[PDB]
């Protein structure tokens, strides 16, 4: 048995913050991926990560070892009046990881594993992401005396791996770095940045 | 796992009985990216109450059954005593006799439900009955049962103490008929204290109060009650009781959960009020202090501080005690009395407090004049001239008079003199003494305002003693403390005169601006407890405030001093000084960006001479900051703030962990803590970004910069960047 | 029909949470004394606050620390900055292997050594020290429930 | 209103798994080299 859900809940729309001020809020509206519902028992291959790595390590849970009567034959809750009792455990999927605000010139973008690219040689960073922060790109395209060269500024931050445990090349390591493009003539884009 | 419905030594950690409900340290999930999560089903439940019945009869069933006789045997609201049920029955319709609003209350239950061995509730059953009539206007008469016993299983198999029965009988009086208002109250005990041959224990427990009585069962000593003409003779009556409440009535002797106590044994100690834990009682069980001498033999035991640990004895409460006030025309006089003996009746247990005032009022001239007795044969714990704490015998001899002009301005100028007599010698301070009794009854300055209120006004034109502030500088950059009303609640032996000036008042000088000059003098024996003395302290003072909103900003003004010359409460002598300053602009629609400015300066001065040091302890507090409210995009707001507080020989305690908070102080500690800071941030359309830097630093007199407590000469630091963004699904 | 169907229908709410913070300190003060009180007595608002307020133990935003994903309340004497930052708190070490912490800025005044244990000279001189410093690392985390 | 409930709404979807199956053997060897290969290269489906 499986409950799932009208799946209408993909957008979200943000709301008032700030501490110095306040702001309007109601303002941008971000297109969320989540899937979720109600599931009656855990799959063959469900574990509890009891480190954060997101990885079954050696000998985790198998999850339907943790709750009895989940699933397999193994483990069967019933009655003796012929009733069989499984837990019910609500599943969801989140793809959504960037944030985007903002509408003409400037977005930016907030999230998990930025994926980023200023240049080859420098920034080659996206297929797998550098890390989580923010990312603001300025298109000025529209500028009345500069927008035949489109002039575009991107800006990077973010730590390395997120938060991650000592050892591991990423812990307390954080990057920046700004770019700057034009097309002066019908498609050379000339660029300078800075890592 | 034990029902008490508190978590215990260890008990789960639901999250970890669950693995995957939530936190860090366990999660439940897929390879393919699902997270599983169980789904639990909440339920808060706050019935425990079911009644059937409509007119007549109503029939209550639930759990800790909340229900009140009448005070002294079944205060048992506020928490409720046990599981079972109460009928209540309503005669209000009865044909012949139903205008006595007749009403008939029966109550049963088991204590604390069902419960474990060893507690108090094990195999305990209350019952009880009471029966309630108004004959005249609103004098209600009641006459009450109660029992509450142990049953054949609680008779073994329940050690504690709880008495194998208790019996109560009861009546009461309360009301108002003829413009008089009567309350009066009876009880029994009865107790059967378990053991062997029991020997029945017998308690009463009676009182005869004529006054007001509030909703809340608390008294009124400030409405007459009785009342006898009209403003020009116009002789009230304020009280008029007696007691006889024995020895031995205790909460368990009649059957109610706490109290038969007094509330405070330093305020009014006659009186068991207790507005904490529900306690309704207009008389206390009076106790009998004494030293403890416990371990090491020949000196009385004290504790770490030095307050002395007593031994509390009952010994009941017997006495009366009468309150009037006789309103003239132009002049009204008022006294009281009052004397409570033991409840055997022995005068090495009296306390006798007399009194009386009188106050001429005329144009805009005020006269009073106050005479304050206490002749108190109890113990009573208090501080002796030299200022360690004792126990015994006190006598105190107050008197007072004050003299207050009100020009009509808004303005105010006042005169005293007030004289406290203790123990024969002068006493520069009483030592909190006159404040045993519930009758002190002190006037009130100001024409056609003859009210003989409740307490002496011992803080009334005087200084203040303050030395606790909330923020950094001395309590003046706080818009929520008023200096100007900062008094001493301490009554001295001391004359002086006290200007001042008002801003609520309409028809004042300047419209919202408050100061509080003044001048007084303070006896001081000779040496220590020597009979002779002088005047010789002297006490300077005054503070201002004044808000005005000249444009757009929001002006805010605040100062104080003080240059006395003696310890007079806590505060030590010397100079004190404390200005503040409070800028708060609005948006400004004219100027583009539309800032919208802010501002703080505080400073604060004091040259404490004590004991041990003649120290300068100082402190700055300083705060800008513009807000930004259209920044070159739309829907885009910069904002930066500066903040800082140096200061001197200056030191903060924290939270006691009881209700107390925690406070800026003066202490001789040579370190200038020099706390600094600055906050930016920044929003677009609703993504904040914050940024905060702060810096610590303690350095002491050479320089040697202890903060960051490895000792390596360096401020501790602090910085944080927080992104942060509110979604709505 | 509708009404009834609404009757017993549930109300699915979700709820998203995002948000990234660094926190870098050394010592873990308190900043919320810096900030203007309102008219109310309450003190402004600040993205950096570690909370606490507490009407039944008296606390209050400013007896805590405002750095790092830590609340360490603030330590009055010498051992805090005289009510400014967090305790000294040294640790000390013991022969049966068990540790006990002692709160003050010199190891040397530990006056309670538990009868029946002595001090392992495993630090210092068995007297260790807990490290002042608390750290955030940067990372953004989402939320949902 | 009706869009509003069904908003909010659970679609509850069931499932049922009826299934008879023997097999004997004695050393667990391969089949699905013999089966004809189709014109992408995947073996023809059978029930083995």
């Amino acid at each position: 048995l499986g409950f799932d859900t009208s799946g209408q809940f993909s957008q979200v729309t943000s709301g008032t913050g700030g501490s110095l001020f306040s702001t309007a809020g109601r303002l941008q509206v971000n297109q969320i991926d989540l899937n979720f519902g109600l599931v009656t028992g855990l799959p063959s291959d469900a574990y509890v990560d009891t480190n954060g790595n997101g990885k079954k390590d050696d000998g985790e849970a198998t999850g339907r070892g943790t709750y009895l009567g989940s699933g397999g034959t193994a483990a069967i809750l019933r009655d003796p009046a012929g009733n069989v009792y499984r837990p019910v455990f609500f599943r969801f999927k989140n793809a959504t990881t960037q944030f985007s605000v903002g509408n003409n010139p400037v977005i930016v973008t907030l999230g998990q594993q930025q994926k980023f690219y200023f240049s080859d040689y420098v920034f080659d960073n996206n297929y797998d992401g550098r890390g989580d922060g923010f990312t603001v790109t300025v298109d000025g395209s529209n500028v009345p005396v500069i927008g035949a060269w489109k002039p575009q500024i991107k800006g990077v931050y973010g730590s390395r791996s997120g938060l991650d445990g000592t050892a591991e090349a990423g812990y307390g390591v954080y990057y920046r770095g700004v770019r700057a493009q034009i097309t002066p003539v019908g498609t050379l884009t000339a660029g300078i940045h800075y890592a | 796992t034990n029902g008490n419905g508190k978590k215990d030594d260890g008990e789960a950690t639901g999250r970890g009985t669950y693995l995957g409900s939530g936190g860090t340290a366990a999660i439940l999930r897929d390879p393919a990216g699902n997270v599983y999560r169980p789904v639990f089903f909440r339920f808060k439940n706050a019935t425990t109450q079911f009644s059937v019945g409509n007119n007549p009869v109503i029939v209550t069933l639930g759990q800790q059954q909340k229900f009140y006789f009448s005070d002294y045997v079944f205060d048992n609201n506020y928490d409720g005593r046990g599981d079972g049920f109460t009928v209540t029955v309503d005669g209000s319709n009865v044909p012949v006799i139903g205008a006595w609003k007749p009403q008939i209350k029966g109550v049963y239950g088991s204590r604390s439900g069902l419960d474990g061995t060893a507690e108090a509730g094990y195999g305990v059953y209350y019952r009880g009955v009471r029966a309630q009539i108004t004959p005249v206007g609103t004098l209600t008469a009641g006459i009450h049962y109660a029992q509450e016993g142990r049953d054949m299983f609680g008779a073994a198999q329940n050690t504690t103490s709880t008495p194998s029965d208790v019996t109560t009988y009861g009546a009461d009086l309360h009301g108002k008929a003829f413009g008089v208002e009567l309350h009066s109250e009876y009880a029994t005990s009865r107790v059967r204290p378990n053991t062997a041959n029991a020997a029945v224990q017998t308690s009463n427990a009676f009182y005869a109060r004529v006054a007001t009585r509030k909703d809340n069962l608390a008294f009124d000593l400030n409405t007459p009650a009785a009342k006898f003409g009209n403003d020009t003779f116009g002789v009230s009556l304020y009280d008029l009781n007696y007691r006889k409440i024995d020895a031995g009535y205790n909460n368990v002797a009649g059957i109610s959960e706490y109290g038969y106590g007094s509330y405070s044994r330093t305020s009014a100690q006659n009186i068991a009020y207790n507005p904490d834990t529900g306690v309704t009682a207009p008389f206390a069980n009076l106790d009998r202090q004494a030293y403890t001498d416990a371990n090491n033999d020949g000196t009385s035991d004290r504790n770490a501080d030095g307050t002395v640990v007593a031994t509390n004895t009952k010994i009941g409460q017997m006495g009366f005690g009468v309150k009037a006030a006789a309103n003239l025309g132009p002049v009204a006089i008022g006294g009281y009395y009052d004397t409570s003996t033991g409840a055997n009746g022995d005068n090495a247990n009296r306390m006798t407090e007399a009194g009386g005032s009188a106050k001429v009022a005329y144009s805009i001239f005020s006269l009073r004049g106050t005479y304050n007795t206490l002749d108190s044969n109890r113990p009573q714990i208090y501080r002796d001239a030299a200022g360690t704490q004792i126990i015994g015998d006190a006598k105190v001899r107050r008197y007072a008079v004050q003299a207050d002009v009100t020009p009509g301005l808004g303005l105010f100028v006042g005169a005293y003199y007030r004289d406290v007599n203790v123990n024969g010698v002068r006493s520069t301070t009483d030592r909190g003494l006159l404040g045993r009794g519930y009758l002190a009854s002190s006037f009130e300055p100001g024409v056609g305002n003859n009210a003989y209120r409740t307490g002496l006004r011992c803080a009334d034109n005087n200084f203040g003693t303050g030395t606790r502030d909330i923020d950094g500088v001395g309590g003046v950059l706080n818009p929520a403390v008023n200096l100007d009303q900062s008094r001493t609640a301490t009554c001295f032996t001391s004359y002086g005169v006290e200007a001042g000036h008002a801003g609520d008042n309409a028809n004042a000088l300047v419209k919202d601006l408050f100061f509080r000059v003044g001048y007084s003098r303070v006896y001081v024996p000779t040496t220590a407890t020597a009979t002779t003395g002088d005047f010789s302290g002297s006490v300077t003072y005054g503070d201002a405030r004044y808000d005005r909103k000249v444009g757009v900003a929001n002006v805010r003004l605040a100062g104080s001093f003080s240059t006395t010359n003696t310890q007079l409460d806590s505060r030590p002598a010397g100079t004190r000084g404390a200005v503040g300053l409070i800028v708060r602009t609005d948006p400004l629609e004219n100027v583009p960006f539309r800032p919208q400015f802010n501002g703080q300066v505080g400073y604060y001065t004091a040259d404490n001479r004590v004991a041990a040091g003649n120290y300068n302890a100082n402190a700055t507090k300083y705060g800008a900051g513009v807000v930004l409210n259209d920044f070159l995009l739309p829907q885009t707001k910069i904002g930066v703030r500066y903040d800082g507080y140096m200061a001197q020989n200056r030191q903060y305690t924290p939270f006691d962990g009881d209700g107390t908070q925690g406070y800026f102080s003066d202490a001789n500690n040579n370190r200038r803590t020099n706390l600094n800071g600055v906050y930016v941030e920044g929003a677009y359309q609703d993504l904040i970004f914050s940024y905060g830097t702060y810096t610590l630093s303690q350095k002491d007199l050479n320089g040697v910069e202890y903060g960051s407590g490895i000792n390596n000469g360096q401020p501790a630091r602090g910085q944080t960047f927080k992104i942060s963004y509110k979604v709505n699904f | 029909r509708i009404a009834a169907l609404e009757r017993n229908a549930f109300s699915v709410k979700p709820s998203l949470t995002i948000g990234y913070s660094v926190s870098r300190t050394s010592r873990n003060f308190d900043v919320d004394r810096l900030f203007p009180l309102n008219a109310d007595g309450t003190v402004a608002n600040n993205a950096f606050t570690s909370g606490g307020i507490d009407t039944d133990t008296g606390a209050q935003r400013r007896d805590f620390g405002d750095f790092g994903n830590a609340s360490d309340p603030v330590v009055a004497g010498a051992a805090g900055l005289y009510g400014f930052a967090d305790g000294v708190s040294y640790t000390v070490y013991f022969t049966d292997g068990s540790t006990a912490t002692f709160d003050g800025l010199n190891p040397a005044d530990y006056k309670v050594p538990t009868g029946k244990v002595i001090d392992t000279t495993k630090g210092r001189n068995g007297f260790g020290f807990n490290n002042l410093a608390r750290y955030k690392e940067g990372s953004t985390d989402i939320g949902i429930s």
